[PDB]
């Protein structure tokens, strides 16, 4: 019963405005902080905006500094972001995210299409692999610096916004199946499949939540064969 | 208060 509902985006021309709405219901919205994040065409995650429980304190990334402005109105259970001066490279899926440690839940996600350092790095490996049901499978994913132990999995199904699946490195997600677990702490962590179903091909990316920003490995394509 | 002190 928990609902994230996006509307707002579609095609406009660089230096165009739109404004992205998100409906939130199944939840206390205003105990929650809310973030964007957006995964341009074929690429990755890329953590956007963020905004706290009541809007007075509000987070932006260097990419849409100045451009981007979130917002939320808690009476209407909604939240919202105005995108001004946009340029070829904001083209994404834009996400509305619950954000604790983690992301809990994503909304569906609002294409956008425009046309006419000192962070932490995650880096995933393989960039992507094929196994066979039943295989184990192993993932890998490294931080630039210590990150302790708050990294985040994620599964995102072709085509669908991503589910969070393991939190703080081991913790699982409610409702996932016990085949998936996660170690490591610090630099280097791993996510395992002990044995490979047909219904778990997917994009499998990690994240830290331990400085801002928050930041995504590329992610590991999995296939089943 | 985790996210308040991490984004904020």
């Amino acid at each position: 019963e928990v609902q994230l509902l996006e509307s707002g985006g579609g095609l406009v021309q660089p230096g165009g405005s739109l404004r992205l709405s998100c409906a939130a219901s199944g939840f206390t919205f205003s105990s929650y902080a809310m973030s964007w994040v957006r995964q341009a065409p074929g690429k990755g995650l890329e953590w956007v905006s963020a905004i706290s429980r009541q809007g007075s304190k509000t987070a932006y990334a260097d990419s849409v500094k100045g451009r981007f402005t979130i917002s939320r109105d808690n009476s209407k259970n909604t939240l919202y972001l105005q995108m001004n001066s946009l340029r070829a490279e904001d083209t994404a899926v834009y996400y509305c995210a619950k954000t604790t440690t983690a992301f809990d839940y994503w909304g569906q996600g609002t294409l956008v299409t425009v046309s006419s350092s000192t962070d932490i790095q995650m880096t995933q490996s393989p960039s992507s692999l094929s196994a066979s049901v039943g295989d184990r499978v192993t993932i890998t994913c490294r931080a630039s610096q210590s990150i302790s132990s708050y990294l985040n999995w994620y599964q995102q199904k072709p085509g669908k916004a991503p589910k969070l699946l393991i939190y703080q490195a081991s913790a699982l997600q409610s409702g996932v199946p016990s085949r998936f677990s996660g170690s490591g702490s610090g630099t280097d962590f791993t996510l395992t499949i002990s044995s490979l179903q047909p219904e778990d091909f997917a994009t499998y990316y990690c994240q830290q939540s331990h400085r801002r920003p928050l930041t995504f490995g590329q992610g590991t394509k999995v296939e089943i064969k | 208060s985790f996210i308040e002190d991490l984004l904020f």
